[PDB]
C-alpha cells in the first residue's frame, strides 16, 4: 500500500478537462474508414471562404434582397452605404463569419471585404470604399471618407473588387461581443465619379458583398453563442 | 489564346462548348473516382456501362423572370429516366456516381441578373408543417422537373423559403457549399465536376439522393427596355465514373 | 511566422485586388496587397480552432428522472418512473446540436459522464442513501420492463452503478455502423410511400435504462440524471451553413411557421452607422 | 501512459496542425494566380 | 556571500556618505563606509520576497450565496439568489488589493478553489447533498436567466460540477487582452464627455455562474461560496507607492472624505523617543 | 488496480500550497509579451530606494 | 504522502471494466489442466457449423 | 487480410458447390466458388468474440 | 505492472487470435478437397 | 512531473534570483561613483 494524499479538487467534474476513461464495450472493433472529399480540421480554415453580408437591413422580415445594395444611376458625390465593423453583430451577424466569431471571444486579423457588380455589362461606374480606423467618427462625405484607408473601384470585366481591412489596434485583441474600449471603426462606400447606364436600360443595379477572415486572423477563447437557444428538449 | 472563358467538355458521345465561362470548380477539390479495393465492402464485382451512362443528359428547360424564387434539383433523381443511365438505376441494388453540371443561360450586354449555381451534400430538407412532420417520397424525389421554389406548399412536401434554403440556415451562407455565380455581364454558364461523397463506400440510388444541385436568382433578372421580361435557364448533366452493383430484379418505387 | 509582411507604394499591371467571384473561389488577399504594411509576427498557432478542441468539452445532452417509491400496486413501472429509458441523440438539447451540424459526416468516440443528484420534495426523516444502475441497451436486447426484471442482469450488456451524488463516467467506441455518423441524411430507410424522412439509423448511438437498485424507504426520493457527451478523436467532413432558426424535432431540419426575422433590421438607413 | 487496454480510452486527440483552407476557397478546375487577370 | 566586510580606520579624500539626493539616485551606502566593521555573512538569499512568492498563495477574492427552494411561483429566479453570477475581479476585498496595486501592469495564470459551506438556518430534518455548478461565462455567452435556462447546458463554456463542504479547483490562463493586466488606467473607454473613468476591460478576467444543480427538498438550504484566487507565474512592472486611504470602488483609486489622518500623532515632541 | 492509503490532511485546502490543477481553458493561446520598462522581482529589490519619513509627525 | 486528485466516475462498478483484484485464497494451488478435445476459442469458430433450419415453420 | 478474392466466369468440371451433407463435414464455401467477386478486405480480427471476451464481463 | 501475488487475481486473458474451426466444420477421417467430388 | 497538457496548469514559478535594483535606485544618465562627489 503506497500512502497518498488527495488534494483540494478531488471528486470534481470540470468539463474541459481531459482524461482517460475505462471502454464500456471492450474489444469492439469499429467500421472501417473510407475516403470522404471535404475534411475540416480547423475552423480557421472554413472562415477564409468567402459568404455573402445581408447589408441591406434595412427591410422588415428576412428577404433576399437584404443581400442587395442598391446603386443609382447619375447620382455624384454621395454614398453607397454605411455600417460599423462589430463583426459580432449587426449585418455581420449571421454570416459565416459572424457565426463563427460568436463562438470565441477575442478575435484579431485582417478581414476581406469584396463587392462583386452585377449591372449590365455596357454601364460603367468608379466607386470608393473606406475604412475608418477606430477613433473617428463614421464619416458623412466622401471628404472625410478618403483621409482614411480606402480603394478607388472602376467597374470592369474583372466584376469583383477585395478590400482588406487591415488589422489597426493598440491592443491585439478585440472583443467579438461590441465593446467601445474595443472597438474597430466603420466601412462606408461613396460614388467616385457615378453609374452610367447603357441606352435602352433602366432602373437600380445591386451589388453584391462578402466577408471572410484573412490568413493573419485569430480567434480564442470559446464560449457559448448568443444565436441558439431552446425552453424544453426536443423529441423525435 | 486560351481563356478561362471559352471551354469544351467531351464526355462520352456528347460534347459542349462554352465560350463565355467562369472557370470551373471541383467540388472539394477532389475529381471523381472509381471505388478502390481497400474501400470496398460488397463483395460483388461492380458494372461500369462507361460511355453510355457517361455522357450528358439535358433535363427540361426553365423560365427565369422577375417572380422567380429558384429551383432544386436532387442526384442522382433528375436522372432517374435518362437513358441506360436510369435503367441500371432501377436494375441494381445499389450504384455510385460522380457528375459533371453544366447550367447555361445567356442574354445581353443591356441584361442584368444573377444566379447561384451551388451543390449540397445531403441536403435533408425541411417540412412547412414545423414540428416533426416528414417529407414525403414523392416530394423529395421530383425527377427531372425538380422542385420549383415558387411553386406552393403542398402537404407532405418540403417548405420552399428561399432566405432558409429549405432547412433552416440563411441563403447568404450557402457559399460555403462548392458553387459558382452566373452574372449575365460576365458569365453565361457555371460548370461544377462532383465527385461521391458518401458515409458508405455505396448506397442505394433509389432511397437516398446524395445532391441537391440549386440555382437560386440572387440579383433579379432586369431586361432592357421593352425587352421580354424572362429568360430561360437549362440544367445539362452528365454522370461520370459510374459503377453498378447487387443486379437483379428491378426496384418498385413509390408513385 | 510572419503575420504581415512589409510591403511599400505599388504602381503594377498587376492587380491582385481585382477578382471574379462567379468563379467560386476566395481569392486569398491580404492587407500587403493594398496599403503600405511593416512587419509584425503571428504568435499564434489556431490551437484552440482544432475540431478536436470545438467538440471536445463535455456537454449536457440529456436530463431525465426516476424514483424511488414502493411499487406496490403498480401496474406500469416505466410510468411511475420507477426506471426510465433514453435512445442516445445530440440533437435533443441545441447548444451541442448546432456545433455538431456545422459538418455533415462527424466521427468520434464518447466519453459519458453522468450525474445523479436527489430530491425529496415533500417530508422525508433523511436523505437515503441510493444507488443508481445505467444499462447500455443495444438495439435487439430484452427492455427491461418491471424496475427489477431479469434484464437488469445484465449479463451480456454493459452497465455503470454509482451513487447519487456522485457521478459515473465511461467511454464508448465509435458504435456507428458506416465510416462516419450522418449529421444529415437526404434519405428514407426504402423507398415506401409513407416511410419517415431524415431520420436514420446512420446516426444510432445506442441507448440507456436507469434505475435505483434501492428498495423503497418510507418516503419517496427524485433523482435527476443528467448525462454529458463529450466527443474525443474527433473527425469532420464537408462544412455547411450554421443553423439559422429555432429547432423543433430531433432528426429533422425543420423549424417552426411564423417563426422572426432572424437578420437584425437596422434602426437607420443602409447608409447607417 | 495509457492504463487501459481499447483506443477509445485515450484522452482527447493532439492538434492537427493540418490547415488546408484550398479545398474550400479555392476549388477551381484551372488555377488562378493572384495578380493575373480572374477572366482571360 | 559576505554581508559586511571587514574594515578599519578611514582618514581620506574620498567621501562615499555626502552626496546629492536630488538627482533621484539612492547612493549605495553601507555600515562599512561610516563605521569599522568585521566580516559577517548573509546565510539568506531573499526566496520568500520574490514576487511569484508574494502574490502566490490563494487569498479570499469573494464571497457570494445562493438557496436552493422552491422556485415554484418565482419571477426572478436572479433575484431569489435561485443562482448568482459574478464578475471576476481582484480588487473587491482589500487584502490581496492592496498587494497588487503596489505594481502598475502584472501578468500571471489564476489558480481558483471554490469552497462551498451549507447552512440550514430554519428546521430541517436533515442536512442534503447538493452540487453546484459553476459555469465560466466569457463576455458575449448568453447569461443565465432561470436557475434551469439552456444556458447552463453549457456546451462551450467551462463548467465545474462538484459537491456543497467540497472544493473546486482549476487553473486558468491569463486571459488578458493586452500583454499585462492593468492595475491602473489613466484613460476612458473612448473621447466620451461622460464615459466612466479608470475602470476598464484592460482587467477583464471573465465571469462566473453559480447554481444548485439539486431540485428542492421540503426544507430551504443557503449555500456560500467563497472564491480564492492564487496567481503562479507571475511577472510585475513599474512599482508604486502603497496604498494608503482606505477604498471605495472597484476600479477606482477614490478615498472617502473626512477619511483620518493616517500618520501617527507624536506623543510628545519633535524631539521624543 | 494499485493499493494506496490515503493520509491525515487528505482534502485539506492550504492557501500557501502549491500544486497542480486542470486548465479551464484547453488550448489558449496567451497575448504575447511585449517589453515594459521597469520589472520587479523581489520586495528586496524596492525596498532599497529612499522615500521621505514624515519625522514632524507633531500635527 | 504522493499528492492526488480522484477523477469523475471514482468508485463506479462497470461491469465491462477489467482490473487486478486480491485473491481470496491466497497461495491456493488449482487442479492441473489434462487435455480434453473440442476447446473453442472463438464463436466465430462455432457458427461455421452449419444446423438445419426449420424452414417449414407452418406448424 | 483479405475477405474475398476478385474471380471471375468458370466453366469446369470442378465444382466446388455439390458436396455430400451426409458426410458431418460442412465444406468452406464462398462467395467467390459462385458468383464473380472483387478484392475486399476484412479489417476486422474477431476480438470481440474471444470466449475471453463473451464470459469476460 | 501486477501489483499481486497471486495468477488469479490478474486482469482478463487477451486474445487467444487461435481459432481453427476445422475440428468442429470437417472432423472427416479421409479429408475432403473442395471441388473434388464427395462421394468417389 | 506535469500531469497536466497546458502550462498554465503548473505549479508557481521558482525564484527570479534576478534581482537587480540600480533601474529603480540609479537611474542617473551620467554615473555616480561612490566617494566621488555627487556634484562636480
Amino acid at each position: 500500500g503506497l500512502p497518498t494524499t488527495t488534494l483540494p479538487g478531488s471528486g470534481q467534474f470540470l468539463t474541459t478537462d481531459d482524461r482517460q476513461s475505462p471502454s464500456a464495450l471492450p474489444n469492439y472493433e469499429p467500421t472501417p474508414r473510407i475516403h470522404i472529399p471535404g475534411k475540416v480540421h480547423n475552423l480557421l480554415e472554413i472562415i477564409q471562404v468567402d459568404t455573402l453580408i445581408p447589408m441591406n437591413n434595412t427591410h422588415t422580415k428576412d428577404e433576399v434582397n437584404s443581400y442587395l445594395i442598391p446603386l443609382n444611376a447619375n447620382r455624384q458625390n454621395e454614398q453607397v452605404f454605411g455600417t460599423n465593423l462589430f463583426i459580432g453583430d449587426g449585418v455581420f451577424k449571421t454570416t459565416l463569419l459572424g457565426e463563427i466569431v460568436q463562438y470565441y471571444t477575442h478575435w484579431s486579423g485582417s478581414l476581406r471585404f469584396s463587392l462583386m457588380y452585377t449591372g449590365p455589362a455596357l454601364s460603367s461606374a468608379k466607386l470608393i470604399l473606406a475604412y475608418t480606423p477606430p477613433g473617428a467618427r463614421g464619416p458623412q462625405d466622401r471628404r472625410e471618407a478618403m483621409l482614411g484607408t480606402h480603394v478607388v473601384w472602376d467597374i470592369g470585366l474583372q466584376s469583383t473588387i477585395v478590400m482588406t481591412i487591415p488589422w489597426t489596434s493598440g491592443v491585439q485583441f478585440r472583443y467579438t461581443d461590441p465593446d467601445t474600449y474595443t472597438s474597430a471603426g466603420f466601412l462606408s462606400c461613396w460614388y467616385q465619379t457615378s453609374l452610367i447606364l447603357p441606352p435602352e436600360t433602366t432602373g437600380q443595379v445591386y451589388l453584391l458583398s462578402f466577408i471572410s477572415a484573412c490568413p493573419d486572423f485569430k480567434l480564442r477563447l470559446m464560449k457559448d453563442t448568443q444565436t441558439i437557444s431552446q425552453t424544453v428538449a426536443l423529441t423525435e | 489564346g486560351y481563356s478561362d472563358r471559352v471551354q469544351q467538355i467531351t464526355l462520352g458521345n456528347s460534347t459542349i462548348t462554352t465560350q463565355e465561362a467562369a472557370n470551373a470548380v471541383v467540388c472539394y477539390a477532389e475529381w471523381p473516382e472509381y471505388l478502390p479495393d481497400v474501400d470496398a465492402s460488397d463483395v460483388n464485382k461492380t458494372s461500369k456501362p462507361d460511355t453510355s451512362v457517361c455522357r450528358f443528359y439535358t433535363l427540361d428547360s426553365k423560365t427565369w423572370t422577375t417572380g422567380s424564387k429558384g429551383w432544386c434539383w436532387k442526384l442522382p433523381d433528375a436522372l432517374k429516366d435518362m437513358g441506360v443511365f436510369g435503367q441500371n438505376m432501377f436494375f441494381h441494388s445499389l450504384g455510385r456516381s460522380g457528375y459533371t453540371v453544366h447550367v447555361q443561360c445567356n442574354a445581353t450586354k443591356f441584361h442584368s441578373g444573377c444566379l447561384l449555381v451551388v451543390v449540397i451534400p445531403e441536403h435533408q430538407l425541411a417540412s412547412h408543417e414545423g414540428g416533426n412532420v416528414s417529407v414525403k417520397y414523392t416530394f423529395t424525389h421530383p425527377g427531372e422537373r425538380g422542385i420549383d421554389l415558387s411553386s406552393a406548399n403542398e402537404v407532405g412536401g418540403p417548405v420552399k423559403d428561399v432566405l432558409y434554403n429549405m432547412n433552416g440556415t440563411l441563403l447568404g451562407n450557402l457559399l460555403i457549399f462548392p458553387h459558382q455565380f452566373i452574372n449575365l455581364r460576365t458569365n453565361n454558364t457555371a460548370t461544377i465536376v462532383i465527385p461521391y461523397i458518401n458515409s458508405v463506400p455505396i448506397d442505394s440510388m433509389t432511397r437516398h439522393n446524395n445532391v441537391s444541385l440549386m440555382v437560386i436568382p440572387i440579383a433579379p433578372l432586369t431586361v432592357p427596355t421593352g425587352a421580354t421580361p424572362s429568360l430561360p435557364i437549362t440544367v445539362t448533366i452528365a454522370p461520370m465514373c459510374t459503377e453498378f452493383s447487387g443486379i437483379r430484379s428491378k426496384s418498385i418505387v413509390p408513385q | 511566422t510572419v503575420a504581415s509582411i512589409s510591403s511599400g507604394p505599388k504602381h503594377t499591371q498587376k492587380v491582385p485586388i481585382l477578382t471574379a467571384n462567379e468563379t467560386g473561389a476566395t481569392m486569398p488577399v491580404l492587407p500587403s496587397d493594398s496599403i503600405e504594411t511593416r512587419t509584425t509576427y503571428m504568435h499564434f498557432n489556431g490551437s484552440e480552432t482544432d475540431v478536436e478542441c470545438f467538440l471536445g468539452r463535455a456537454a449536457c445532452v440529456h436530463v431525465t428522472e426516476i424514483q424511488n417509491k414502493d411499487a406496490t400496486g403498480i401496474d406500469n413501472h416505466r410510468e411511475a418512473k420507477l426506471f426510465n429509458d433514453w435512445k442516445i441523440n445530440l440533437s435533443s438539447l441545441v447548444q451541442l446540436r448546432k456545433k455538431l451540424e456545422l459538418f455533415t459526416y462527424v466521427r468520434f468516440d464518447s466519453e459519458y459522464t453522468i450525474l445523479a443528484t436527489a430530491s425529496q420534495p415533500d417530508s422525508a426523516n433523511y436523505s437515503s442513501n441510493l444507488v443508481v444502475q445505467a444499462m447500455y441497451v443495444p438495439p435487439g436486447a430484452p427492455n427491461p420492463k418491471e424496475w427489477d426484471d431479469y434484464t437488469w442482469q445484465s449479463a451480456s450488456n454493459p452497465s455503470v452503478f454509482f451513487k447519487v451524488g456522485d457521478t459515473s463516467r465511461f467511454s464508448l467506441p465509435y458504435v456507428g455502423l458506416a465510416s462516419a455518423y450522418n449529421c444529415f441524411y437526404d434519405g428514407y430507410s426504402h423507398d415506401d410511400a409513407e416511410t419517415q424522412y431524415g431520420i436514420t439509423v446512420l446516426n444510432h448511438m445506442g441507448s440507456m435504462a436507469f434505475r435505483i437498485v434501492n428498495e423503497h424507504d418510507e418516503h419517496k426520493t427524485l433523482v435527476k440524471i443528467r448525462v454529458y457527451h463529450r466527443a474525443k478523436h474527433v473527425e469532420a467532413w464537408i462544412p455547411r451553413a450554421p443553423r439559422a432558426l429555432p429547432y423543433t424535432s430531433i432528426g429533422r431540419t425543420n423549424y417552426p411557421k411564423n417563426t422572426e426575422p432572424v437578420i437584425k433590421k437596422r434602426k437607420g438607413d443602409i447608409k447607417s452607422y | 501512459i495509457n492504463y487501459y487496454k481499447d483506443a477509445a480510452s485515450t484522452s482527447s486527440a493532439g492538434q492537427s496542425l493540418s490547415m488546408d483552407p484550398s479545398k474550400f476557397t479555392e476549388p477551381v478546375k484551372d488555377l488562378m494566380l493572384k495578380g493575373a487577370p480572374a477572366l482571360n
